[PDB]
C-alpha cells in the first residue's frame, strides 16, 4: 500500500484480522504495521489554497499571502486567523471598513503596508429614544443615486460542426 | 384520499350587506429565506491527480478545463458573501437601543439580544442555531472556506436593524435615524394600513399583551416543531451529500483496473498506466464537472433566494409594505429580521381582522335632495340608526358635513337611502 | 470602477469564448490537436481513433461552454427582469417600496442607456437637519380626546403645535387639523393645552 502522508499513533480499535481502515470518504486512514502489530493514523500532508492579497500595481508591488486552512507553524508578520495563515499583512487593533475580505470577518488593506483587521459594520450611534420625544426634519436633500443594472449579453453563436470538425 | 382544498365557506352576499371587524388580533408569522451556501472549493488537480507528476502532466492535455472549473467556485463562494452582504449589511451605523426598555408596554426581550452570554445573540436566534465528516472531505483536496461574516457580525447586523426599527420606525432607511416613541410608530403603521391612531391608543394595552402573546407563540412553536427550519436544513443537506458523491466517485473505476491512483503507478510502466491513468481522469473530470454544474445551479436558486430576503428586508423592516402576502399573512404592520444558520427567519407583525358583525350599508345618503358620500369610511346601519365608520375597525360615529362630501342629486346613485345629516 | 457591473460580464463572456477557442489547441489524448496534420499523416483505421479522441475532448470543451452561456443567460435574464421591473415601478410611477427605487423616499428616476445595460438615477427625497421635539399621542382640551388627522403634536418646550410628520411646519393646532374621539382618561401620555375653534 503505498502513499503520501503524515503517520500518527492511532486510538483505534482494530479487530484482530483488520490489517487497514478507511474514512468516511472511503480512502484509506489507518494501517496495521507488517512487522509490530501497532495501529497507526495516515492524514495527508497539509495542503491548502494559496491566496494572493494585493493593492492594485498602479498603487504598490507590495503582497500578503494567505495559506487557506493551514496553521502558521507548517508553513515553512505572521498571522494566524480562522481563514488561515496570513504573512506580509500587519494585523492591528483598529478597526475599519472592509477593502480587500480575507474571511472570518478578517479584512485587509493597504495603508505604508499592507494591514489585516477585523472589519467595522459601521459607526455606532445609539438613538436617544424616550416615551415623549420625537425627532422632525426641519430641512432636506435631494440625492440622486445611480444604479446600474446588465440587460443583456453578447449573442454569440458557434457552429459545433465547425468547431469541432472544421 | 382525494385530498382536500379547504373548508366550505359561502360567504352571504347581498347588495345592502357589509360585514365589518369589531376587534382584531396581532399575529406573528415566520418566514424562513436561505440566505447563503456552504462555500466549497475544490482543487481540480488534486482531486482528479492527487501527489502524482505523471497524471498532472497527462491532465494538462486536457487544457483548461481545471481552471474553469476552479474560477466557477471562486465566483459561487463570491457570489455566497455578497448575498450575506446584500440581505444583512442594509443599515450605515449600528443602533443600540436605550438601558431603559420602556416601549410602552411592548416586550421586545425574545428578539433583541441578551448579554449574559458571550455570544450576544438573542432567544430566538440561539434556538435558530441550535436546531439547524469534515476531515474526510477536506483530505481529498476539497476546502471550505469561511463566511467574510461571523455569526457574531450577523447577529450585530440584525441588532442594529431592531434597535432602528423599534426607535426610529422606518426613518433610519431612508436617511438619518429619528426616534419616536414606539406607540406613535404604531400609530402611525395602523395608519398605514387605514386604521386611525385612537383605535391603537384606546387599546394600546391590548394590542402590547397580544404582540407579547404571539412573539411567546413564535418562541414556543420554535422550541417544539422539529421541522420548521427544513428550508436551512434542506440547503445544508443538498451541499453535503453533494460533496459525499463528489468524494464517494474517487472510488469508482471508470473502467480502470483500480480506483486508486497509487496501485496503477506501482504496478504499471508508462506505455500501460497511461491508458488506465486516462480513464481515472475521464470519469473524474466528468464527476466534477458534474458536481460544479450542479453548485452553479443551486447557487442561482440561492441568488434568487437571497435577492427575495434582501427585497423583505428593505421593504418589510425598514418600511411598511402594502404588497398582499409579501411580508406575512393579513395587513403588515411591520417585522424584525433574525439571524439563522446561512440564512435570515423573518417574523412579521401583522393586523388581523378578528370579530364579525353584520351591518346594513348603503352607497349614499339622501339628506336635503343632496347626495352625500362618506370621506373616509362606509355608511351601515345597526338596523334603525345610520353611523359611518372607518373600513377596517367597527366604530360608529354620527354623519356629519365634517366626514362626509356632497356631489350631485339623490336621482343618479343607485341604493341612496334616506337619512338626517348633522350641521354642527 | 463605477460600471464594474456591466465590465464584469463583458470580461466573464469574453474569458468564456477565449477558453472555448483555446481548448481548441489541446491534444486530449490524440497526437496532434490539429486535425489536418492526423489527416495528412493518417489513414482511416488510426486517423478515426485519434479524430474520435479530438471529438471527445472538443465536444466535452464545446458541452461546458453552453452549460456556462445558460447559467449565465439566466442570471442576467434575472438582472434584465429586475431592470424592467424598476423601469416600470421607478420611471412610469412613484414607488413606496423602500429600497428599492433608490435610497431615501423615491421621489423618480430617470433611465439612461448603457453597453448591455441600463442606470437608472434616482431621485430621493432625504431628510436633512434634526431638531428635537417634545410629543404627545393627543391633546386633553375640554375634556375630550384630540388627535392629530395627518401630522403630529409637537412641542418645543412652551407651546404646543400640529405638524406634517416628514418636515417640520408648525402649525396652531384648531378643530380644522384634529379629530375627537373619545375622552382623556384612557390615552396615555395626553397632556393638556388649548384647541381653538377659529
Ligand atoms: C436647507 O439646506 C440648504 C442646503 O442643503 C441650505 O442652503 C444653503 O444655505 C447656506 C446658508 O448658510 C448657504 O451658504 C449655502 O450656499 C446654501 N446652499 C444651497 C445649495 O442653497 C438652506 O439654507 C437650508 N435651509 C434652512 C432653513 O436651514
Ligand atoms: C378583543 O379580543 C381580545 C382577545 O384577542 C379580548 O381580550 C380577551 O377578553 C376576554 C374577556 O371575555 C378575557 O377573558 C381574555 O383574557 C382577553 N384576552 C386578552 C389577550 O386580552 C378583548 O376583550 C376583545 N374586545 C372586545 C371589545 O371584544
Ligand atoms: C419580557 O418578556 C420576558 C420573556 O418573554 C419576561 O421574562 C419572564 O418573566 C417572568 C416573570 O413573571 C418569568 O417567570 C419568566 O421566567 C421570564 N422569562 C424569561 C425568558 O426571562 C420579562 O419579565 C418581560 N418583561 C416585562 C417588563 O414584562
Ligand atoms: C343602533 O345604535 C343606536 C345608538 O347607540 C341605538 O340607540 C340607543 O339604544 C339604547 C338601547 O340600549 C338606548 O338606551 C339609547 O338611548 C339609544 N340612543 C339613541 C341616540 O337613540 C339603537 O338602539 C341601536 N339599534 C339596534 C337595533 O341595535
Ligand atoms: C327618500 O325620500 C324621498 C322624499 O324626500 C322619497 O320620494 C318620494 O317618493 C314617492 C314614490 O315615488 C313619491 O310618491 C313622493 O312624492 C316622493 N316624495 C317627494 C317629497 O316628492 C323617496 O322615495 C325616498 N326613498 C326611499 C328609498 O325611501
Ligand atoms: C415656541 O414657539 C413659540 C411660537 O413662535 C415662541 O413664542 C414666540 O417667542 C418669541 C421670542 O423670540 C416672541 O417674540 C413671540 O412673541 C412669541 N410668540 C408667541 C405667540 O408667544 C416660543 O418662544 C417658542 N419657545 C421656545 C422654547 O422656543
Ligand atoms: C390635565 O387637566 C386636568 C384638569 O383639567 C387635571 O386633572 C386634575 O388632576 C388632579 C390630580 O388628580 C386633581 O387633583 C384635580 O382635581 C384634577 N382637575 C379637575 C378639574 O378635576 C390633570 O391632572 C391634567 N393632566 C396633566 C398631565 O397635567
Ligand atoms: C516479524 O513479524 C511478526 C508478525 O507476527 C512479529 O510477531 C515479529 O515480532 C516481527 N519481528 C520483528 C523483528 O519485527
Ligand atoms: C495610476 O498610475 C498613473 C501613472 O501610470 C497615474 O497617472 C494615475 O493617476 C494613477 N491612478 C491612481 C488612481 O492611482
Ligand atoms: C497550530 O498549532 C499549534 C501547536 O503548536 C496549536 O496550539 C494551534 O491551536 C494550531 N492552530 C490551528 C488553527 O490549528
Ligand atoms: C491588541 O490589544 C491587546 C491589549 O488588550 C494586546 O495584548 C494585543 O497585542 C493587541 N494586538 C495588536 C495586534 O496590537
Ligand atoms: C350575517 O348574515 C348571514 C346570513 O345571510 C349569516 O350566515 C352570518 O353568520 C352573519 N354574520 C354575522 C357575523 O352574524
Ligand atoms: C337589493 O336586493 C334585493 C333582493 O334581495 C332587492 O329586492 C332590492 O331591490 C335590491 N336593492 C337595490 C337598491 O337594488
Ligand atoms: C436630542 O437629544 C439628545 C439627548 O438625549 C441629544 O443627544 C441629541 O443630539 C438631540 N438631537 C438634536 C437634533 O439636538
Ligand atoms: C415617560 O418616561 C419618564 C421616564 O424618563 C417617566 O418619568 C414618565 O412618567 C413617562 N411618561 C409616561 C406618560 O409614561
Amino acid at each position: 500500500l503505498t502513499g503520501t502522508g503524515v503517520l500518527t499513533e492511532s486510538n483505534k480499535k482494530f479487530l484482530p484480522f483488520q490489517q487497514f481502515g478507511r474514512d468516511i470518504a472511503d480512502t484509506t486512514d489507518a494501517v496495521r504495521d507488517p512487522q509490530t502489530l501497532e495501529i497507526l493514523d495516515i492524514t495527508p500532508c497539509s495542503f491548502g489554497g494559496v491566496s494572493v492579497i494585493t493593492p492594485g500595481t498602479n498603487t504598490s508591488n507590495q503582497v500578503a499571502v494567505l495559506y487557506q486552512g493551514v496553521n502558521c507553524t507548517e508553513v515553512p508578520n505572521v498571522f494566524q486567523t480562522r481563514a488561515g495563515c496570513l504573512i506580509g499583512a500587519e494585523h492591528v487593533n483598529n478597526s475599519y471598513e472592509c477593502d480587500i475580505p480575507i474571511g472570518a470577518g478578517i479584512c485587509a488593506s493597504y495603508q505604508q503596508s499592507i494591514i489585516a483587521y477585523t472589519m467595522s459594520l459601521g459607526a455606532e450611534n445609539s438613538v436617544a429614544y424616550s416615551n415623549n420625544s420625537i425627532a422632525i426634519p426641519t430641512n432636506f436633500t435631494i440625492s440622486v443615486t445611480t444604479e446600474i443594472l446588465p440587460v443583456s449579453m453578447t449573442k454569440t453563436s458557434v457552429d459545433c460542426t465547425m468547431y469541432i470538425c472544421g | 384520499y382525494t385530498m382536500s382544498l379547504g373548508a366550505e365557506n359561502s360567504v352571504a352576499y347581498s347588495n345592502n350587506s357589509i360585514a365589518i371587524p369589531t376587534n382584531f388580533t396581532i399575529s406573528v408569522t415566520t418566514e424562513i429565506l436561505p440566505v447563503s451556501m456552504t462555500k466549497t472549493s475544490v482543487d481540480c488537480t488534486m482531486y482528479i491527480c492527487g501527489d502524482s507528476t505523471e497524471c498532472s502532466n497527462l491532465l494538462l492535455q486536457y487544457g483548461s478545463f481545471c481552471t474553469q472549473l476552479n474560477r466557477a467556485l471562486t465566483g459561487i463562494a463570491v457570489e455566497q458573501d455578497k448575498n450575506t452582504q446584500e440581505v444583512f449589511a442594509q443599515v450605515k451605523q449600528i443602533y443600540k437601543t436605550p438601558p431603559i426598555k420602556d416601549f410602552g408596554g411592548f416586550n421586545f426581550s425574545q428578539i433583541l439580544p441578551d448579554p449574559s452570554k458571550p455570544s450576544k445573540r438573542s432567544p430566538i436566534e440561539d434556538l435558530l442555531f441550535n436546531k439547524v465528516l469534515i476531515c474526510a472531505q477536506k483530505f481529498n483536496g476539497l476546502t471550505v472556506l469561511p463566511p467574510l461574516l461571523t455569526d457574531e457580525m450577523i447577529a450585530q447586523y440584525t441588532s442594529a436593524l431592531l434597535a432602528g426599527t423599534i426607535t426610529s420606525g422606518w426613518t433610519f432607511g431612508a436617511g438619518p435615524a429619528l426616534q419616536i416613541p414606539f406607540p406613535m410608530q404604531m400609530a402611525y403603521r395602523f395608519n398605514g394600513i387605514g386604521v386611525t391612531q385612537n383605535v391603537l391608543y384606546e387599546n394600546q394595552k391590548l394590542i402590547a399583551n397580544q404582540f407579547n402573546s404571539a412573539i411567546g407563540k413564535i418562541q414556543d412553536s420554535l422550541s417544539s416543531t422539529p421541522s420548521a427550519l427544513g428550508k436551512l436544513q434542506d440547503v445544508v443537506n443538498q451541499n453535503a451529500q453533494a460533496l459525499n458523491t463528489l468524494v464517494k466517485q474517487l472510488s469508482s473505476n471508470f473502467g480502470a483496473i483500480s480506483s486508486v491512483l497509487n496501485d496503477i503507478l506501482s504496478r504499471l510502466d508508462p506505455p500501460e498506466a497511461e491508458v488506465q491513468i486516462d480513464r481515472l481522469i475521464t470519469g473524474r473530470l466528468q464527476s466534477l464537472q458534474t458536481y460544479v454544474t450542479q453548485q452553479l445551479i443551486r447557487a442561482a436558486e440561492i441568488r434568487a433566494s437571497a435577492n427575495l430576503a434582501a427585497t423583505k428586508m428593505s421593504e418589510c423592516v425598514l418600511g411598511q409594505s402594502k404588497r398582499v402576502d409579501f411580508c406575512g399573512k393579513g395587513y403588515h404592520l411591520m417585522s424584525f429580521p433574525q439571524s439563522a444558520p446561512h440564512g435570515v427567519v423573518f417574523l412579521h407583525v401583522t393586523y388581523v381582522p378578528a370579530q364579525e358583525k353584520n351591518f346594513t350599508t348603503a352607497p349614499a345618503i339622501c339628506h336635503d335632495g343632496k347626495a352625500h358620500f362618506p370621506r373616509e369610511g362606509v355608511f351601515v346601519s345597526n338596523g334603525t340608526h345610520w353611523f359611518v365608520t372607518q373600513r377596517n375597525f367597527y366604530e360608529p360615529q354620527i354623519i356629519t358635513t365634517d366626514n362626509t362630501f356632497v356631489s350631485g342629486n339623490c336621482d343618479v346613485v343607485i341604493g341612496i337611502v334616506n337619512n338626517t345629516v348633522y350641521d354642527p
